RNA sequence: GAUGUCAUACUUAUC
């Protein structure tokens, strides 16, 4: 309920960059970025877990027009 | 040409495939032959510019229906149907003030676009495949 | 290999009663999975916040007593 | 005899410093009191490892040396690199002929410039506190941000030029913040154009 | 990660 899935991000984006992008709408408690350890590249998706479900829903509904490196980033509930 | 043997910052040799160290150069060449090294090796624009624009005079007839506009266009002699699209009034050639409405414009290739402003928010659908029709036998275009 | 599983402490059965009595094949693996998303989602059902005091907590009754004592 | 971690966490006033290995020691209460002290330093994490804290950075690339500005502002590094480049091209006969009749004046830069760099141009290094210990991954963990402020890298990646005018300098997610309202996780957050003046608060955010 | 034979290199102003 408090975890939102962010997709549509490029491989060049980093986890402190994603944390600084997500902190503009609310403090995120944790940020998990699944990446392959064999190649060292991200999969283009991440999970941001906030402190509450209402703040996560507000961050998912307020980040519907975010563009990173020319690619639109989508936020969904998970 | 071994892609695994590299030089460290201490003047030694390092095998990143097996992650081994060698002090002298004579031990790095003897480390390629062995069991662990063999195990590590086995484990690892044109249509827009050519469009003619003479801008003829269009003939649109609107009618308030209840449950639709009819645009009379000449013969285009092509299979390309005229397309309708709803846009905003924020983009213009001179940008007039107090422009906060929407306009549905129908455009064709040999003819100019005809635009009608809609003050309402949503009263119909401006989709092309849903509620539009173009009779090529009589060359009659309609959209509701 | 058996030597890499015997030297690193692998192939050792450990029971975690917090996340539905799950199984863990290592003490270091269980310590790494304690500060993870699965253990946090298991602890959020009981109402305990994700803090540093419940790192070595395994039983649900001991975690509930540690949450009620603070 | 040896109690579990739950009794050691409930008996001690600070259960955050209690570990799983401290329950099987000879004094759990004394270890819990010493680990939760005011100025105590924790034990390093390499005491339970098996690589002796020196076998992790085997194949990792590392720079040879990081020279400071006071040492690089004297012109000795370029002269040393030129001498190393000139000495690497000499053969054994050129090295043996230079030992009987050497050529004096190798660089001969200055004599008071090094004293001025070591006494007048002395710069203090970036030290640390005594509690901040060192580990194997401490040199690579540099990720350890504020609401209402954006860095240059995030502004270059998102394509948002930071300006004093609040027309386009806020991100385009501010329209959703104006339609839905302020974020519930930060009641004291003030954004220009909604709850703050636009020419006054030119930092695109204020935590008051 | 350990074992037991061989080789290389390093340290304590050792002689």
């Amino acid at each position: 309920d408090a975890t939102v899935y962010v997709g549509g991000l490029d491989e060049k984006v980093s986890e402190p960059l994603l944390w600084e992008l997500f902190l503009q709408a609310g403090p995120v408690v944790n940020t998990h970025m699944p990446k392959d350890r064999v190649t060292g590249q991200h999969q283009g998706y991440g999970f941001v877990e906030f402190l509450s479900e209402e703040d996560a829903d507000y961050a998912i509904k307020i980040m519907n027009m975010i563009k990173l490196y020319g690619k639109p980033i989508r936020v969904n509930k998970a | 040409k071994d892609p695994y043997f590299m030089k460290n910052h201490l003047g030694s040799y390092e095998c990143k495939l097996c992650l081994t160290l060698h002090n002298n150069e004579g031990s790095y060449l003897a480390h390629t032959q062995g069991k662990k090294h063999q195990t590590n090796l086995a484990r690892r624009v044109e249509v827009k510019k050519f469009v003619k624009i003479g801008r003829p005079g269009y003939k649109v007839t609107k009618q308030r229906d209840s449950e639709l506009f009819q645009i009379d266009y000449p013969e285009i002699a092509e299979g390309i149907m005229p397309r309708h699209r709803f846009m905003s009034a924020y983009e213009q050639r001179i940008e007039p003030p107090d422009r906060r409405w929407q306009y549905l414009l129908m455009a064709a290739e040999p003819y100019e676009t005809i635009a009608f402003k809609v003050p309402s928010r949503e009263i119909d659908k401006a989709e092309g495949k849903f509620w539009t029709h173009w009779n090529r036998e009589t060359k009659q275009f309609f959209l509701q | 290999p058996y030597w890499l599983y015997k030297l690193h402490g692998l192939n050792i059965n450990y029971n975690c009663e917090i996340c539905g009595n799950y199984t863990y094949r290592g003490p270091k693996a269980f310590q790494r999975h304690f500060a993870e998303w699965r253990h946090a989602h298991g602890m959020r059902c009981l109402g305990i916040p994700n803090t540093a005091h419940f790192a070595n907590v395994t039983q649900i009754e001991d975690a509930v007593s540690l949450w009620a004592k603070l | 005899n040896r109690f579990t971690v739950a009794e050691l966490k409930q008996l001690v006033a600070r259960p955050d410093v209690v570990e799983m290995h401290d329950v099987t020691a000879q004094d759990p209460k004394l270890l819990v009191h010493l680990k939760a002290t005011r100025n105590s330093v924790p034990v390093p994490r390499h005491w339970c490892f098996k690589r002796k804290y020196l076998q992790g950075k085997r194949g990792i690339e590392k720079p040879p040396f990081e020279l400071p500005d006071f040492i690089k502002r004297t012109g000795i590094q370029e002269m040393r690199e030129a001498l190393q480049e000139k000495e690497e091209q000499k053969t054994m006969k050129s090295k043996m002929r230079e030992k009987v009749r050497p050529k004096m004046g190798k660089i001969d830069i200055d004599y008071q410039k090094l004293h001025d760099a070591f006494f007048k141009w002395q710069t203090k290094p970036k030290l640390t506190i005594h509690g901040d210990l060192y580990y194997e991954g401490k040199e690579f963990e540099t990720r350890l941000k504020k609401p209402g402020d954006l860095s240059d890298e995030l502004r270059i990646s998102l394509g948002m030029p930071v300006g004093p005018n609040a027309h386009k300098v806020p991100p385009p997610w501010l329209i959703a913040m104006q339609r839905y309202g302020p974020p519930p996780s930060y009641p004291n957050l003030k954004i220009p154009g909604l709850n703050s003046p636009i020419p006054e608060s030119c930092s695109f955010g204020y935590h008051a």
